[PDB]
């Protein structure tokens, strides 16, 4: 009778087939959560092997085609890309939503009372996190830093070597900071350049106290070291020079085809003449260089390096004091290269790193830049070492940027569940049982966390419930909202005193993203699928 | 135990945790697990209980029994060994009675 | 209508079965070539996709020709090229020893261990690994060549060029000093683009040797250029010796009758003076790796110049380090400093039915080349294999003069050490420890295998040597299957490749015991 | 909506529960009630152009190519080849009518396709379907205690046929044979009457054999008070 | 895994282990019990089922619904079975044990999920099982006074619980008339042979009628059986196993003969045989005679000659209860026929019914049977008809066996499981989350009640379970108004037995379920 030419779904078919599909997804990644969490080995189909924790990435590798599956990859992606931890959370979290949320329908609960739970829910729990589990940074330290850093590295491939990992990536990001107007420090990651090189073990990873380029010099004949490097970056090719498409050469007396040859490669020489007359030693540029002006270069016992990626050479400028120079062009018409343009390093070297050689720019003045070379033992550890080392980059600049920290291992969960189901009395009647629900369904967490370690997972969620709610009840014994999880003893603990630390906008954002998604695969109940 | 929900070729259930049921069940190839399956029937066959313990002990005597072909010993000397201590657990077990 | 949440090529494995496969592929990599290890070593032959024919011993060449599916074997191989890659030797070695410790760590994995607990232990083994083998190396006087050379042949005792030991050691060491170079207060040795491996197959190996300089495959551009000359003066070029187009469109337009001629004329006129400008300097040997047109060959002879062109540009590069000059791409910019003296012998010769060009009289030359003369391509191909080996721990040695007892003893005594440490442990991890730290003993127990020898016997005796205080020396013959000290029999490694090796071992454990969930078949989303 | 379930379960693994569950369909809840209103409504405004004494005939032609023209609604459903469930149920109806009576069986399809046609719009407003088959029920109850106080008598005796007769005038005015109309009602009336218990017990029509030749005309029709046989 | 040149197991095993399998298994519990869910309570609809062949089966009975569905799941297997349990031990309740196991399943599935361990379920199970058959057989109401009117009543509102649920719904106090009524004259037996049960296309449910005797449709008349008269006033019933017939003496006999005359005496003494033994049967005084082998054309025409009636072919359950009824005897051999084997019955009469000749035995006395005619517009609709009335007659057979009944509506299943939750909240702790899952699953019915009947189940539930904690043991739901009301003063009774075996059913498949860790499915052998 309708007509359609496609396939429809109507009712409780669709809401179990989407709440199947997230939990499908969530199932996918749920065994890579927590410090007792473990990799996963993607395959490509054609040889290629991921080893992965993230989730962002998991979800990304794999060719998802059920809609709300989708949602919840770009969900795990959004994540990612505004927080960049917490992906794998924020995932679990909106599936149990969903799982709930559809218990509820099923229970003839409208949709519109559970969304609107739902997010009364989600204003309540990030309220009583701003209010009541966040700690300052301030009466912390650097210790404060080292702990976030270690906290998010753990359950990755560098977790036991976190005592190093987190110093060098605290020392990395207090690095590039940075202020801006407002008086506002900003932390600008990836400007942290990541360069991955197998061979030495983990511990020989390097901190660059400058900047690492994944390019080495144009010529043999130049020298691989110069002490007091003058800079000079530039954006334009070093060539022989050709007219553009609107200039064409025509002769008619041949005595001036010689003169015009010549021209066409002295032009050239005397750009390079004029950028070496100002002292420069190192030359960078984006473009390429021909022989010609690498041996003009060679003959000055200077530095030439071709092909430099645009933005390492901005990080390299912004660093040394260099100015890009697009062309050779003052404002008098002329053509002219001062030594202002000229950046400053101590040292640059081109070390050999496992067969392979690299540039170093040590130590450039006038602002402080950083650069990370990973050592493993194969590239799939070296790319995974890059994810998890990004993640606790970005941890740490959450850290820095906002100066509030939340208790891990569960327990904010926890004290989140147990608030909730207390304050749910106190809102309507059904959107009463769509705030508990809420508040059930943000206590997979810590059951995940317990579950991954082989733990007894319901009696030490039970643990966990029983003192966060004697916190919230009796208020004398407030100092229990941090006890969290140990997976390690599995025994409830002070993870605030454990140095377990998180983010607050993780918890916040994942929140907040979880429940918009959960309230966006919650509002279909029919599904058309036209025929392609 | 747990049970095990054992479907043979003609779509015939079998929940149980009987390992010799299991076993008889099981569409079995491989003809060293087939000599082990025999010895499992015929303990089921002579006493009637114990034919998992007749598993799981000839699993681990094998086991051990890789683990010192990989160390050094030859396949007769670990046999002789496992004979001798064959016939002393024999001698023992009447002492165990309780 | 198959609805589908991920694509149905999309297949997951997960769980205890994804952990033992893993395993199992570790150790059948490592079969692979167990028996590739030690002085007695047999040889493999390897059929290549293209039809070539790569018969060796070496690990890393025999796991890079061996194409796998299972994805833990692919890390293995990765494995193995990377620890060839960072000191060249111990393929093999750190092949069994990963394989080894995925052994031990499936025993507790079997158990109701977490992965993790089994990592941390491994971690710390590692370090104790690291610090015992930092504790019992030796130093060493690199000024004393036998030193050198007996650790070179200590290196190629288990390849097929140990018949031809001492020749080998001493190409290796005369190859690796003279490339050896030092400028602008920054050390390097730089193996792989200098002191070049050239192989002509015919001879005799014993006639196999280093010039003092460097060959190459080229002949005399014209036959009257003369063929031997006494004390050469090299000029190296890039650009060509010929009249080309410009960059730009340049089209002419000819209305007189003379201008044609006037045109080739003047096309003469520039080689001519392209000529004039390097004859300027006075040379005797002119090398391009461009062409060089036919009138440039007759101004080049009219001036007594031998010229060589379309030469490599890597080619060209180590005849600069060799005779002390430098490449210069405009003739008119050809300074004095730019003029290679230095070379003693330029000399061109024809071996078998092609000529070759001979540089080999060099007074202190940064650039050499090794010329091979063999049975074969494969038997040379093995042999230049060999010399790398050789470079490769001659380079490491002098890089770090710190050398470690061989034959079994380091791995004994590193066991021996690390069990003595996990006495005092009193947790839970001690176990792991114990198992990582006695997993060591495979290479030993390889080497008695590979000889011949009872396994189990010589093994305890080792250890029982190695309980005592001053035996950290002693190891396993591998010839006669004997338990010698190895101060006495001479074998030693340097001290990184030990380190890279258990470094290598460890985390390749380490990284695939993370792993407990394997998804494939999706599509590259590139 | 259709085919049934397809889940795949949520771990990936194959989740197999009925056979061939792939080939089957389903229907679920209000829209199976709507496609059975449909095809019952499809039925009875087929059967609906038969009815009453300028209802016309439907030709019937089945699987071998033989014609059947006729106008009783059992016969012409019975020979109707439908697949539809609720058409067979529809078919079966007008079988029971046509053996609990013999006579209706072209006006039970029509009314219950207008109930079902009612049903549907009382459907769309929000009521249970049982509720509407109580009050339906009740309503025929009202209409059956109805229609026996509207009831009138007849006399059956043999001597006075001419309310039988009407009756069977009646019954017969719908039928190709209203050209001889009086002499079918007076030969169906004579044949009934002949063979009967008289105790208002019931009439054996094997004691009545049916016979037709070709030939001849409609009003040579006539009831022989003996046998006719095929013999000679 | 590793390819291993040679495997253990034969190619194509299937093999799934883990919590995912058992999770597995529970949603494929959820699926069948989606299937018979809307088949529940008097707002409950029907289901049909085509099979290959083309036919279509309508029933509300749970049992055979899942019957229909060809279940291939080894899992879901299970609530088939128990389906079928409950169908041959009670006969009532078949859905109600797939809701029960299911909701079960269900309420644990999260426990599992967190990796708990599965022997704690079944004994949690085993214990919830216990103590509600202990307080079921302690507060299911019973009358110890033996009265006969008050024990029709009782059985008559039980048939009308049983039966307010299927398409007879509206006539469902006749119908339970007609069943307690039948089931009343069984003898000590109750057995179901002994009830007959017709079906006969057209007419109304109200023109069913209950035959105080025995009825059979006609069975291939002979020539010259419409001479026989129809209709006796005090006849006489012959019950033979013989055949009537002019045959061979034997299958082996062979006759031979050398003269004519004893080939006339041969043909004579096959004659005088069969004429010796109809005469034998008709001085035996009977006019009704039935067999059970066929009888001849000639038999027919001496029966008619004698104004006698007779039926061969008869089928051997209408002969056993003609038996039960008439009280005659079955004879082989027509030799000595006394007073003693021959039936006996008030009024015998051949009558037509819906175009079907029907031979009614009515006014027996001493009857030990019954015969149910059933009337209908469609074959489906006599076959449900036939499936209600057995359920009934089932309900009404263990109503016999003991008159132990608690109220309908779910009002039992409320206040079980307020006492299991009043019982959990008193226990250590690990029990005490898996006995108040198993109390809240002992929900579903009247939260299915409620749903099936366009109800708000949140409410009513909410309703109940304030109405059971403040006092009041038989409150259920109230289809008609709305709301809940006292199910006994409502007469709402159903057997205690139905929900004892529901409850020890439904737990036994959900222990049995959970129970399972690893599924292994080996290769299918022949194909074909
Ligand atoms: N040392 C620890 N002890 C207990 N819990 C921890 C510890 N470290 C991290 N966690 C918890 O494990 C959870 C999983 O984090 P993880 O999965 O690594 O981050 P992501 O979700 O970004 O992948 C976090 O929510 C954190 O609270
Ligand atoms: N003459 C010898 N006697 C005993 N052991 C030896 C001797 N020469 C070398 N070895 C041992 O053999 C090992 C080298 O094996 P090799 O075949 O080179 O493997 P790889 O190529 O992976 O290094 C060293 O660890 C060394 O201790
Ligand atoms: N008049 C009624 N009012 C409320 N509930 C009823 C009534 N009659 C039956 N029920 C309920 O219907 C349920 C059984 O439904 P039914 O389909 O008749 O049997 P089955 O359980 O075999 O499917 C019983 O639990 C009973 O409580
Ligand atoms: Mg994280
Ligand atoms: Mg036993
Ligand atoms: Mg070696
Ligand atoms: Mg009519
Ligand atoms: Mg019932």
């Amino acid at each position: 009778p309708l007509s359609v030419f496609g396939d429809r779904s109507t009712g409780e078919t669709i809401r179990s087939q989407n709440v199947m599909a997230a939990a499908s997804i969530a199932n996918i990644v749920k065994s890579s959560l927590g410090p007792v969490g473990l990799d996963k080995m993607l395959v490509d189909d054609i040889g290629d092997v991921t080893i992965t924790n993230d989730g962002a990435t998991i979800l990304k590798l794999l060719e998802v085609e059920h809609p709300a599956a989708k949602v919840l990859c770009e969900l795990a992606d959004l994540q990612d890309k505004e927080v960049g931890d917490g992906t794998t959370s924020v995932v679990i979290i909106a599936a149990e939503l969903l799982k709930n949320a559809d218990e509820l329908v099923k229970q003839k609960i409208h949709p519109t009372s559970v969304i609107s739970g739902y997010r009364l829910a989600c204003k309540e729990a990030v309220r009583y996190i701003n209010e009541n589990l966040i700690v300052n940074t301030d009466e912390l330290g650097r210790d404060c830093l080292i702990n976030a850093a270690k906290t998010s590295m753990s359950s990755k491939i560098i977790g036991i070597n976190g005592d190093f990992f987190a110093n060098m990536v605290v020392d990395a990001v207090l690095a590039i900071k940075y202020t801006d107007i407002r008086g506002q420090p900003r932390y600008p990651v990836n400007s942290v350049n990541i360069l991955k090189a197998h061979g030495r073990s983990q511990m020989e990873s390097m901190l660059i106290s400058g900047y690492a380029l994944n390019c080495v010099v144009g010529s043999q004949g130049m020298p691989k070291r110069i002490v007091n490097a003058k800079i000079a970056c530039l954006d334009f090719s070093l060539q022989k020079t050709k007219m553009k498409l609107g200039v064409q050469v025509v002769i008619t007396d041949p005595e001036k085809l010689d003169q015009i040859r010549q021209r066409e490669s002295d032009i050239t020489k005397e750009r390079i003449q004029k950028i070496l007359a100002t002292g420069a030693n190192v030359i960078l540029t984006t473009g390429g260089i021909d022989d010609m002006c690498l041996k003009y270069f060679v003959e000055a016992g200077a530095m030439a390096v071709r092909r430099v990626l645009k933005r390492d050479l901005k990080r390299i400028a912004k660093a040394s004091g260099a100015t890009i120079l697009s062309t050779l062009a003052n404002l008098e018409g002329e053509e002219t290269f001062e030594a202002a343009m000229l950046g400053q390093a101590e040292e640059v070297v081109q070390e050999r790193i496992c067969d392979d050689e690299l540039i170093l720019i040590k130590n450039t003045k006038a602002r402080t830049s950083a650069s990370i070379i990973l050592r493993g033992a194969n590239d799939f550890m070296c790319d995974e070492m890059e994810r998890s080392l990004h993640d606790a980059l970005c941890v740490v600049k959450r850290v820095l940027e906002s100066k509030s920290v939340v208790p891990g291992g569960g327990a904010v969960e926890a004290a989140l569940s147990i608030y909730l189901e207390n304050y749910a009395t106190s809102m309507g009647s059904r959107e009463q049982l769509a705030i508990a629900e809420f508040a059930r369904s943000l206590l997979v967490i810590p059951n995940t966390l317990a579950v991954n370690a082989a733990q007894d997972s319901t009696d030490l969620v039970a643990k966990l419930r029983a003192f966060h709610n004697e916190a919230q009840v009796n208020p004398e014994r407030k100092n229990l909202k941090w006890i969290g999880l140990d997976l390690s003893n599995g025994k409830p603990r002070d993870n605030k005193q454990a140095g377990v630390f998180e983010p607050t906008i993780v918890k916040v954002k994942s929140l907040k993203f979880a429940t918009e998604a959960a309230i966006t695969i919650l509002r279909i109940d029919d599904l058309i699928k036209l025929h392609p | 135990g747990m049970n095990k929900m054992v479907i043979n070729h003609l779509e015939k259930l079998f929940v149980t945790n009987d390992a010799a049921t299991i076993l008889r069940e099981l569409e079995v190839q491989h003809p060293a697990a087939k000599m082990i399956v025999m010895a499992s029937h015929m303990q089921e066959q002579e006493v009637g209980d114990g034919t998992n313990f007749v598993l799981v002990f000839a699993g681990a005597l094998l086991e051990l029994a890789e683990e010192l072909l990989r160390i050094g010993l030859s396949v007769s000397e670990v046999i002789e060994g496992y004979e001798i201590a064959c016939r002393k657990a024999h001698e023992i077990l009447p002492n165990l009675v309780c | 209508r198959p609805v589908l949440v991920l694509s149905q090529n999309t297949k997951r494995e997960s769980g205890r079965k994804v952990q033992s496969g893993n395993i199992n592929a570790a150790k059948t990599i490592a079969d692979i070539i167990r028996t590739c290890l030690g002085p007695k070593s047999m040889m493999k032959m390897l059929l290549d996709p293209m039809g070539g024919i790569v018969m060796t011993n070496d690990g890393n060449a025999i796991l890079r020709e061996i194409q796998v599916q299972h994805p833990a074997a692919k890390s293995m191989i990765e494995i193995s090229r990377t620890q060839d890659e960072e000191v060249g030797d111990g393929t093999t070695s750190v092949i069994i020893l990963a394989g080894e410790m995925l052994s031990v760590a499936e025993h507790f994995l079997e158990q109701q261990m977490h992965p993790t607990v089994v990592i941390s232990a491994y971690r710390k083994a590692l370090d104790d690994m690291i610090s015992t083998l930092k504790k019992i190396s030796i130093p060493v006087d690199i000024s004393d060549s036998d030193m050198m050379l007996n650790i070179i042949n200590s290196s190629i005792t288990t390849k097929a060029i140990s018949r031809w030991s001492s020749l080998a050691c001493n190409i290796a060491l005369d190859a690796v000093k003279m490339v050896q170079f030092e400028e602008n207060g920054r050390k390097e040795i730089d193996i792989k683009k200098y002191a070049r491996v050239e192989k002509i197959p015919g001879g005799i190996i014993e006639d196999s040797c280093v010039l003092r300089g460097v060959m190459i495959n080229k002949d005399v551009t014209h036959p009257r250029m003369r063929r031997y000359i006494k004390n050469p003066r090299i000029v190296l070029l890039d650009s060509s010796l010929e009249y080309k187009k410009g960059e730009s469109q340049t089209d002419i337009e000819i209305t007189r009758e003379e201008d044609f001629t006037r045109i080739l004329q003047m096309e003469e006129e520039y080689i001519q003076q392209l000529c004039e400008d390097i004859i300027q300097l006075k040379p005797d040997v002119v090398i391009t790796e461009k062409g060089i047109s036919d009138l440039a060959q007759h101004y080049l002879m009219r001036a007594n110049i031998t010229a060589i062109r379309r030469v490599r540009k890597t080619d060209n590069n180590r005849i600069a380090r060799a005779c002390g000059a430098r490449i210069v791409s405009r003739p008119e910019e050809l300074r004095e400093d730019d003029v290679g003296t230095g070379a003693g012998l330029l000399e061109i010769k024809k071996i078998g039915d092609e000529y070759f060009t001979f540089i080999t009289d060099c007074k202190d030359p940064k650039a050499c080349t090794i010329l091979l003369r063999g049975a074969s391509k494969e038997i040379l191909s093995e042999v230049e294999r060999n010399l790398q080996d050789a470079m490769q721990v001659c380079r490491n040695v002098l890089l770090d003069p710190q050398l470690v007892p061989g034959g079994g003893a380091s791995e004994m005594a590193v066991a021996h050490a690390l069990t003595e440490k996990s006495k005092a442990m009193t947790g839970v991890e001690q176990w792991p420890y114990r198992a990582v730290a006695q997993a060591l003993e495979v290479i030993p127990r390889t080497l008695i295998q590979n000889c011949g020898a009872s396994t189990i016997r010589l093994l305890t005796s080792l250890r029982a040597k190695h309980t005592q205080e001053n035996c950290e020396t002693w190891g396993v013959n591998g010839e006669t299957g004997t338990l010698v000290d190895m101060k006495e029999l001479g074998i030693w490694e340097p001290l990184a490749v030990k380190l890279q090796t258990y470094k290598t071992a460890v985390e390749t454990a380490v990284l695939l015991l993370r792993i407990d969930d394997i998804v494939s078949g999706h599509k590259k989303k590139g | 909506a259709s085919m049934g379930t397809l889940a795949f379960d949520e771990y990936g693994r194959p989740f197999l529960i009925i056979k061939d569950q792939d080939r089957k369909s389903r229907l679920m809840g209000l829209e199976a009630l709507k496609s059975h209103i449909m095809a019952a409504k499809a039925v009875a405004n087929t059967m609906r152009t038969s009815l009453g004494p300028n209802g016309l005939d439907k030709m019937m032609v089945d699987k071998d190519g033989d014609v059947t023209v006729t106008n009783d609604g059992a016969t012409i459903l019975s020979m109707m080849d439908v697949d539809h469930q609720i058409a067979k149920l529809m078919v079966e109806l007008s079988k029971s009518q046509d053996d609990e009576i013999g006579d209706g069986t072209t006006g039970v399809v029509v009314l219950a396709g207008a109930l079902l046609e009612e049903a549907e719009q009382l459907l769309d407003r929000g009521i249970h379907p049982i509720r509407i088959a109580d009050g339906y029920e009740q309503a025929a109850r009202v209409a059956i205690e109805h229609l026996d106080k509207i009831s009138d008598s007849v006399l059956v005796d043999i001597k006075d046929t001419e309310p039988l007769i009407q009756t069977a005038k009646t019954t017969l005015g719908s039928k190709v044979v209203n050209s001889c109309h009086r002499q079918m009602a007076e030969i169906a009336v004579n044949a009934v009457l002949t063979v009967a218990d008289m105790e208002r017990r019931d009439v054996d029509f094997e004691l009545i054999k049916v016979e037709g030749k070709v030939g001849g005309r409609l009003e040579d029709t006539k009831l022989i008070k003996g046998v006719i046989v095929d013999k000679d | 895994m590793m390819p291993t040149p040679v495997i253990l197991l034969k190619e194509g095993t299937d093999s799934s282990q883990g919590i995912p399998q058992l999770v597995s298994n529970i949603s494929a519990c959820q699926v069948i019990a989606e299937a018979v869910r809307t088949t529940l309570g008097p707002r409950g609809m029907d289901k049909l089922i085509v099979d290959g062949r083309g036919k279509a089966t309508i029933s509300n009975d749970g049992a055979t619904i899942l019957k229909l569905l060809d279940v291939v799941h080894p899992a879901a297997k299970t609530l088939v079975d128990i389906a079928k349990s409950q169908d041959a031990e009670v006969g009532d309740g078949t859905t109600s044990v797939t809701l029960l196991a299911a909701e079960f399943l269900k309420q644990v599935k999260p426990y599992v999920e967190e990796g708990l361990h599965p022997q704690i379920i079944i004994r949690a199970f085993r214990t919830a099982t216990q103590l509600a058959v202990n307080k079921i057989k302690e507060i299911a109401v019973t009358v110890k006074k033996a009265d006969k009117v008050e024990q029709r009543k009782l059985l008559e509102k039980c048939a009308m619980t049983a039966l307010s649920s299927k398409l007879i719904s509206q006539q469902k106090a006749f119908f339970a008339k007609m069943v307690v009524d039948a089931v009343m004259m069984l003898d000590d037996l109750l057995q179901l042979k002994m009830i007959g049960i017709k079906k006969v296309q057209g007419g109304a449910l109200e023109d069913s009628q209950l035959v105080a005797g025995v009825a059979f449709k006609k069975t291939f008349s002979y020539a010259g059986f419409e001479m026989q008269p129809k209709k006796y006033h005090n006849p006489k019933i012959a019950l033979l196993n013989v055949e009537l017939e002019l045959k061979a003496e034997k299958d082996n006999a062979e006759i031979r003969v050398h003269t004519v005359e004893d080939y006339q005496a041969i043909v004579d003494a096959e004659w005088n045989i069969l004429y010796d033994k109809l005469e034998k049967i008709h001085h035996s005084g009977a006019k009704v005679v039935l067999s059970k082998l066929p009888i001849g054309d000639v038999a027919t025409q001496y029966f008619a000659d004698r104004d006698m009636f007779c039926a061969g072919r008869v089928p051997e359950e209408d002969l056993k209860r003609t038996m039960m009824a008439c009280g005659g005897s079955i004879q082989t051999s027509v030799n000595a026929l006394s007073a003693d084997v021959l039936g006996r019955c008030q009024v015998f009469e051949e009558t037509q019914i819906g175009g079907e000749r029907y031979n009614f035995f009515t006014g027996c006395p001493k009857a030990k049977t019954c015969t149910f005619i059933l009337r209908g517009g469609a074959e489906q609709f006599m076959e449900e008809t036939e499936r209600s009335l057995h359920d009934a007659i089932m309900i009404v057979r263990r109503a016999i066996k003991n008159d132990s009944v608690v109220a309908g509506g779910g009002a039992i299943e409320m206040e079980l499981s307020k006492y299991l939750r009043d019982y959990s909240r008193t226990i250590p702790g690990k029990q005490q989350l898996l006995i108040g899952a198993y109390a809240k699953a002992l929900e579903i019915i009247p939260r299915q009640l409620c749903d099936n009947a366009g109800f708000d189940a949140t409410n009513i539930l909410n309703k109940l379970r304030a109405r059971h904690a403040q006092g009041g043991t038989w409150y259920g739901v109230d289809i008609n108004n709305e709301d809940i009301a006292d199910n006994f003063e409502a007469f709402v009774w159903e057997p205690a037995m139905v929900r004892i075996n529901a409850l020890t059913a439904a737990s036994e498949a959900a222990c049995l379920i959970v129970s399972v860790d690893e599924t292994i499915k080996n290769p299918r052998s022949t194909v074909d």
